[PDB]
């Protein structure tokens, strides 16, 4: 029990070619945080796939090899703010919320000293990575009942938001940059907008609850229970005259019985309307007649 | 709420692919074993009260020290908590019996049972005495068909193997 | 804390203390116990094994060697 | 994630009672109608990429402002993502066709989809148009009325199930607005 | 090699739990749709040579420029590569038709097809002309059981939707 | 993370000066009272699980709507998480009992908890009730007035420290509202 | 991962040909025997934890050197991991009972296990003894000859399938040596 | 938008260090090859319409079955989509020709092309026929400065190697 059991991410030990395919695909979800990788960007971090499907190099190192590629780099390191780089790199790989200012400040002192590659080596080669999941599973949505900071669950759930949703904020990105038109913006970049956490990180307080709610996986008892309830009929014999439509401005008034009769009529001439494909198939038989001419030309 | 169709939809979603013929064969088997499951659910909804009555009475029959001091159900109220909890158990066996997977029974009743049972000093073996009483007692041809009886026995066996 | 290399060289701990997440069988095949052999002195024992591996660590075949 | 089975279960849990004859009866009608449901799923799967191609090309046709420079469909990469999203929407609609309960789509893909679109400046009316094209396309495949497709299956009534699938598409197109 | 039983074994393994009644219902559906699948496999093993012959002849019938210069199958050898590749396609449709999932067809033929086809200048639309033509050719009833014709069409539809 | 020592330090840093005799004097009173503090920590630790059991069961007893179907205490899993959270709240209260400064609890667990329980629909008044039951339970163990527990320790005054622990519980129950 | 279906497929791919009548015929015998197979799986599942308990306790009984101080079964945690591993071995054996092909167990669990138990000092003959106890226990449940269990199913022949399950257990116990 | 200066700025940023003499030498080479690139961009902006006209006319010249039926665009509108798309191609060759890296051509035109082309049934080989027509046609000296010609050919070669 931590709500991990409600979610479902499989990663089997590698048994066939299939398991290789599912595992690779789930990795490029999680590394890219559901970003859309096309063929060319699929062909960027190639070499780690070969070294992983060969099994010569373990799984955490496939994740490292994909993170070191130019595409992930240009999306999540390059056109983001320094903070935003840290909590993105932190979200994709460790799957948590940065716990405190010290943790983030130490990563940023590491970036000013050394830069991006030694960072990714720091996120991979951190211990909490390895005991959290090491070479066994892909990174995922971490639930753990014991939380170092109650805030961890909170900011992590604001990081994740909706399961369908993704990181880019062109509209947010569009307004701050001087562009009238958002779609006029380059879409390769886009992960760099203001850092959503850093207000809460530096001040240490008042994390919003609306954002937190989205990330919660859907609870089979609570939020499903309120949603559907339209039962019974108060009268055995109520006749409403509702309105059906047989165009934009042409309107029919019928009762349910009579509308049923009307629809059955539409079915009666719907067989009639679906007759036309027999004419199509007969017309195609004519192709054979054309072929016969080819046969005559071969015999001549 | 693991079932046939939830497993296949979650799996084809995990591939990210459209549902091939395999999943269709799986839910075809779901509507195969459906009739036996639902017949069992109908009869369980029939006489659940006497089921809980025999189960609880057999449970205090095997262990008298539940009514000893002050360690367990030493009041009429706590024995009402007894038939209450067995009503919930038969309610979950009904639910999973309808679904055809152990899923609602798992996520509502099974998950984290052992922490509550070790914490509020509840021995699981008395529950096992109740379920094994209803296990031993099931009819051979007399009420439901073998599949209906087999299905019920299977579900209750899952309860026992998940309890202790 | 501890440099990654030395961790690759070092022994796999126990589950109840050293690591929460239960290891799989391939990770014993890949790292495990890693110890190199002294240079052997006869014609009979020379050709069967590498004395030691450098920048690599095998595991549980080294037990048998 | 709910099945129609599981939806009946959660209704019985909110009612706090057992299953009862009526819910079982409607579920029997579901099981007897189940083979038509599976056949419908096979129909929508066996022409899925084709539906996505025609639907998105028709969306571009009904207003060329999207392919006009500056629009979202205007560029090559963004067109790839367009086709991809149409494919995924059709995928979860198919999942709702096996399930018979919309809760898989409601909690999986319908949640936050609108927010994502708002964040990206994706015009919502154009998306609802594409969902409408996949609606009428999917009902035309589900009733074998496609002008280039003919399945060879025994005749009968499936109009309830057609209205079911149209209810899923109208749920999506209602919820992306 | 995704099938019913590979999906359920991989899924119950992913839970790490014993196979409950759900998986048993799934493989029950596998032995339900089995007979129709295998009947289709028997007849496919019957007359595959004329299937490939009609498919390839229809493929060059729709597109003559395959035998044009030097862009495509301008030798008898490369047309032997044509009927060769369609023999492999019908071999994979036979295999997946036996398995009942698209799995062996997927992992052997489908995966990475588009790189080879774009690289060695092979247009996929000619393959689509072959599969579509045979598709129409098969009889509704006379040549196989109603379920079976459907199974074959479904598998071939998967091929088309995975090709382009 | 602050100790009472460190709280005196940060007060001296905001004052930008040295320690001075008065802050040292109050810290001497802390050190002389320290063994009573450790004995109090041993009392609250040695009956912790028991306190959690009785407190949560009393919370369910004072309103059975929680165990009524649809409530948060209504299910097995959710009851496990309930016992877990009561245990952890008691844990950080004990950490504040060693520390003598609330800042470890204030930054560790008290932060963001209100908006989490709002985010999950957990009724806050019921939680504050459970914190109140652990308050009176912890003061009864801290003064040996438990009706089934008797420690054998030399008599002395500790009412200041009892009011300290009650100040921690009232801080938590105030901050979860 | 192979099914028996898929094993026939891979044999046909190595032969490079189609399926042919004989392999289909043996697979028809598999399908007609399939219900017995599913019933066998239900038997081994419905008593699984009980089999694990009795088998491991019997392993400790046949030689108390394991529980003697310094042995592997000697400690509480290591006993927990012992019960866990017996449960998982029974789990993959059950997976091989649905599959009818050993390749899932061969590539999943049987690979690297011998060199792991060598790498930890787990005595292999004791493990093979535990696998033998689960073998005879599983054949006794598969033939309803358990002295505390009686299923009510129509009689028939299943001895080929009993020898199949005994072949899986002898594969495991052979491969852990 | 990979160029010389974007690569060196991104790389020295990746080190987190000040730009040393190496990057300065790199952009020195950028202003070396600048004049030849921009001359090619000037002449491409000169006669692009006849370039697209000859390219499309050669494209339908090699493959007639584009106007066969539904396989290829058979309408005047879809041939307007033809010269439209080749106008975009020459627009991207102009852009990357100004930049001096393949970057804007890569990120706007190349990335994810093959999914759209395989999805909307567009064969890439006809595009290759158009680009190889404009490739073969360049007359080097007398058409433009000899060096510019090389730059243009290089860019278009990148297009071909990225297309199929
Ligand atoms: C960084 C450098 C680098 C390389 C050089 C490759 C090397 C390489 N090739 C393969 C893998 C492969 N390589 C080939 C290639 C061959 N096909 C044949 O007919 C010929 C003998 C040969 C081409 C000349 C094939 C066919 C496979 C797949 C083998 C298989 O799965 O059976 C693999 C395993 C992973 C995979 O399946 O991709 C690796 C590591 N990968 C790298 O990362
Ligand atoms: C009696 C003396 C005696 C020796 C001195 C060794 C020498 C030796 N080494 C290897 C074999 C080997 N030796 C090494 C060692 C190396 N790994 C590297 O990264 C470094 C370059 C180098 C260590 C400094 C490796 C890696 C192999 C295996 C090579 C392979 O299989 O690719 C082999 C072949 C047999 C085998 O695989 O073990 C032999 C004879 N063996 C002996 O009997
Ligand atoms: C594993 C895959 C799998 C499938 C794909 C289906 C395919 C299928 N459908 C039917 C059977 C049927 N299928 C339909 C469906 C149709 N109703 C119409 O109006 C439309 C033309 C069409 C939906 C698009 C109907 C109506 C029947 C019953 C036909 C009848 O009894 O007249 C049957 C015969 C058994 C039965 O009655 O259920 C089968 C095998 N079954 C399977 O096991
Ligand atoms: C689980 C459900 C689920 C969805 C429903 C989608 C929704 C979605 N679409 C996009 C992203 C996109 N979606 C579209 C689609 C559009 N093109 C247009 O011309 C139309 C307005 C519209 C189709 C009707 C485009 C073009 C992008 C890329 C936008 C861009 O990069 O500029 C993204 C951002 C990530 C990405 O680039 O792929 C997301 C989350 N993704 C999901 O995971
Ligand atoms: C397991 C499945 C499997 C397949 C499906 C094939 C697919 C395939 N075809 C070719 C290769 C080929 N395939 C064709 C076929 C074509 N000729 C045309 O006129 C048509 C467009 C088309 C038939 C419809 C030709 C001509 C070649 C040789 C191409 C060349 O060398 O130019 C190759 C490269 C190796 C070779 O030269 O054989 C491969 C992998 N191979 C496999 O292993
Ligand atoms: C394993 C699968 C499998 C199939 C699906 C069939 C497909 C198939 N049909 C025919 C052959 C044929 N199929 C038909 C059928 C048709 N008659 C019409 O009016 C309709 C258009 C259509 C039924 C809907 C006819 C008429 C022939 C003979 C054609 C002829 O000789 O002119 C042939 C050539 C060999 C023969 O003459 O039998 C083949 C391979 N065969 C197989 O082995
Ligand atoms: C570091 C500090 C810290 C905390 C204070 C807790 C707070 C907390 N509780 C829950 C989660 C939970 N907390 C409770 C507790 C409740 N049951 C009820 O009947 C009462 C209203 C209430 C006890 C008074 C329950 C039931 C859940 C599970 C809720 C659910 O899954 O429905 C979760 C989500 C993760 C999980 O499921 O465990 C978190 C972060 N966790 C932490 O890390
Ligand atoms: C390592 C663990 C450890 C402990 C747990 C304590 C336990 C402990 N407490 C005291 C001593 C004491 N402990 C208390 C505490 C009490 N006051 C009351 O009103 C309550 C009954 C109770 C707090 C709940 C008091 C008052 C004394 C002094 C008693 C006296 O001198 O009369 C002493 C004797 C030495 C001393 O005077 O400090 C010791 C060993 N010490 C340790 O080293
Ligand atoms: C979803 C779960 C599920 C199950 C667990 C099975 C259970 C089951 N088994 C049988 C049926 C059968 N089961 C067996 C099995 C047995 N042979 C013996 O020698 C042993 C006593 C025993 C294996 C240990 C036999 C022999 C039959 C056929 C009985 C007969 O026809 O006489 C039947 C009747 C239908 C049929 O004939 O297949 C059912 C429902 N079916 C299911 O759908
Ligand atoms: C998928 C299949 C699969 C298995 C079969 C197991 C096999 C296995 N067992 C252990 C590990 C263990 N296995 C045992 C079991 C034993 N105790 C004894 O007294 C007996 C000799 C024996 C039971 C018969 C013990 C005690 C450990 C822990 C050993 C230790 O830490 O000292 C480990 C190392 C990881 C861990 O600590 O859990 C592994 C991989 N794990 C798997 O993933
Ligand atoms: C920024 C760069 C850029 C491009 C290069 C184009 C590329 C491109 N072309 C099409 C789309 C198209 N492109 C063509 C062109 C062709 N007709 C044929 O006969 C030939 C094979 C070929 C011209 C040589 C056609 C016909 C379509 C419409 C395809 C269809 O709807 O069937 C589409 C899908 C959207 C649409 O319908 O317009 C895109 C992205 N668009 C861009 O934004
Ligand atoms: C000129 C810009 C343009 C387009 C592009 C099309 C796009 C288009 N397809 C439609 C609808 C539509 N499209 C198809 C799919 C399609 N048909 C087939 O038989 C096969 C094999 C297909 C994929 C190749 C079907 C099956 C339908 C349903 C109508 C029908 O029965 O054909 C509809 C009707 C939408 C509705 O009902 O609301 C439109 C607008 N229309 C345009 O004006
Ligand atoms: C009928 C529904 C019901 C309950 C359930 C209880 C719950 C309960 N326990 C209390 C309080 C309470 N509970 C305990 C813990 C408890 N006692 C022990 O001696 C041991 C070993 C325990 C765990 C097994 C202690 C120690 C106290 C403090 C009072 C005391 O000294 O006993 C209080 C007083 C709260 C307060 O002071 O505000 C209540 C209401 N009351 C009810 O009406
Ligand atoms: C004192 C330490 C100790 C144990 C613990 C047992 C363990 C044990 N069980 C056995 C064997 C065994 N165990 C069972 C399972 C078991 N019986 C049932 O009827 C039910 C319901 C069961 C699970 C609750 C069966 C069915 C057999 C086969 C013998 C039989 O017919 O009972 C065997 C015989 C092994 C063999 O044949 O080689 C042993 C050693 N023995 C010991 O000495």
């Amino acid at each position: 029990i931590t709500l991990d059991t409600l979610l479902y991410h499989p990663t089997p030990t590698i048994s066939g070619v299939e398991d290789k395919d599912l595992i690779c695909y789930s990795v490029w979800k999680q590394v890219f945080g559901n970003a859309y990788v096309m063929e060319s960007e699929r062909a960027d971090a190639y070499v780690p796939e070969s070294m992983f499907r060969a099994g010569q190099i373990p799984l955490r190192e496939f994740v490292r090899g994909v993170a070191l590629s130019a595409t992930y780099r240009r999306r999540f390191f390059e056109c983001c703010g320094p903070y935003r780089a840290v909590e993105l790199n932190f979200r994709h790989l460790l799957g948590r919320a940065p716990v405190s200012q010290k943790e983030v400040s130490e990563h940023i002192k590491l970036i000013a000293a050394k830069g991006f590659e030694a960072e990714i080596n720091s996120y991979i080669d951190s211990e909490e990575y390895e005991e959290a999941f090491g070479d066994d599973l892909v990174p995922y949505m971490r639930f753990k009942g014991t939380y170092t900071t109650c805030e961890e669950f909170n900011r992590m759930c604001t990081m994740y938001s909706a399961p369908g949703t993704t990181d880019k904020s062109l509209s947010i990105r569009a307004r701050t940059q001087g562009i009238e038109n958002p779609n006029h913006v380059l879409s390769l970049d886009g992960a760099g907008v203001p850092s959503k956490l850093v207000s809460i990180i530096a001040m240490g307080s008042h994390s919003s609850f609306v954002p937190v709610k989205r990330a919660l996986p859907s609870r089979p008892d609570l939020e499903f229970g309120q949603s559907t309830k339209a039962p019974a009929q108060v009268n055995e014999n109520a006749n409403p005259v509702s309105r059906v439509e047989v165009c934009m401005g042409s309107y029919m008034y019928l009762t349910a019985e009579e509308a049923a009769q009307y629809n059955t009529d539409v079915m009666e001439q719907d067989q009639i309307a679906s007759y036309a494909e027999t004419e199509i198939s007969e017309a195609e038989t004519e192709i054979a007649r054309l072929q016969a001419k080819i046969a005559e030309l071969n015999l001549i | 709420m693991k079932s046939v169709i939830t497993t296949t939809i979650s799996a084809a979603d995990a591939a990210g692919r459209f549902p091939s013929s395999s999943d269709l064969e799986s839910i075809q088997g779901n509507i195969q074993r459906a009739s036996a499951r639902l017949e069992a659910a109908e009869k369980l909804s029939g006489n659940h009260e006497a089921v809980v009555k025999e189960a609880g009475d057999a449970c205090f029959a095997k262990y008298s020290y539940l009514k000893n001091s002050g360690e367990a159900g030493d009041s009429q109220e706590k024995i009402n908590k007894c038939y209450r909890d067995v009503d919930h158990y038969m309610r979950l066996i009904n639910y999973s019996l309808v679904v055809g997977g152990t899923g609602p029974l798992d996520e509502w009743g099974i998950a984290g049972s052992r922490e509550v049972y070790r914490t509020l000093n509840l021995p699981g073996s008395a529950y096992i005495a109740s379920f094994t009483f209803t296990r031993d007692r099931l009819c051979v041809p007399r009420d439901m068909s073998s599949q209906a009886g087999v299905e019920f026995v299977a579900a209750l066996d899952y309860v026992i193997n998940s309890l202790s | 804390v501890v440099d990654p290399f030395q961790r690759k060289f070092q022994s796999i701990g126990k589950i109840g203390i050293d690591y929460s997440r239960p290891k799989k069988l391939a990770t014993y095949k890949r790292v495990g116990y890693s110890v190199g052999l002294d240079f052997p002195n006869a014609v009979s024992m020379a050709g069967h094994y590498s004395l030691t591996d450098c920048t690599r660590a095998g595991g549980a075949a080294k037990i048998l060697m | 994630m709910l099945d129609a089975f599981s939806r009946v279960v959660v209704n019985s849990d909110s009612k706090a009672a057992y299953v009862g004859g009526s819910d079982l009866q409607s579920l029997k009608t579901f099981i007897s109608d189940g083979n038509k449901r599976l056949d419908a799923v096979n129909c929508i799967v066996s022409n899925a990429s084709c539906i996505v191609s025609d639907a998105i090309s028709g969306m571009i046709c009904e207003n060329p402002g999207l392919i006009a420079p500056g629009g979202n469909c205007y560029t090559n990469r963004r067109m790839a993502a367009c086709l991809r999203d149409g494919e995924i929407i059709l995928r979860y609609v198919s999942y709702a066709l096996l399930a018979g309960d919309s809760s898989v789509l409601d909690d999986r893909c319908l949640n936050g989809l609108k927010e994502t679109y708002i964040a990206l400046g994706v015009p919502t009316a154009s998306t609802s148009r594409a969902v409408s094209i996949m609606k009428a396309a999917s009902t035309a495949f589900i009733m074998n009325t496609a002008s280039g497709r003919k399945i060879e299956i025994a005749a009968g009534d499936c109009q309830a199930l057609q209205s079911e699938a149209a209810a899923y598409f109208d749920k999506v197109g209602s919820a992306v607005d």
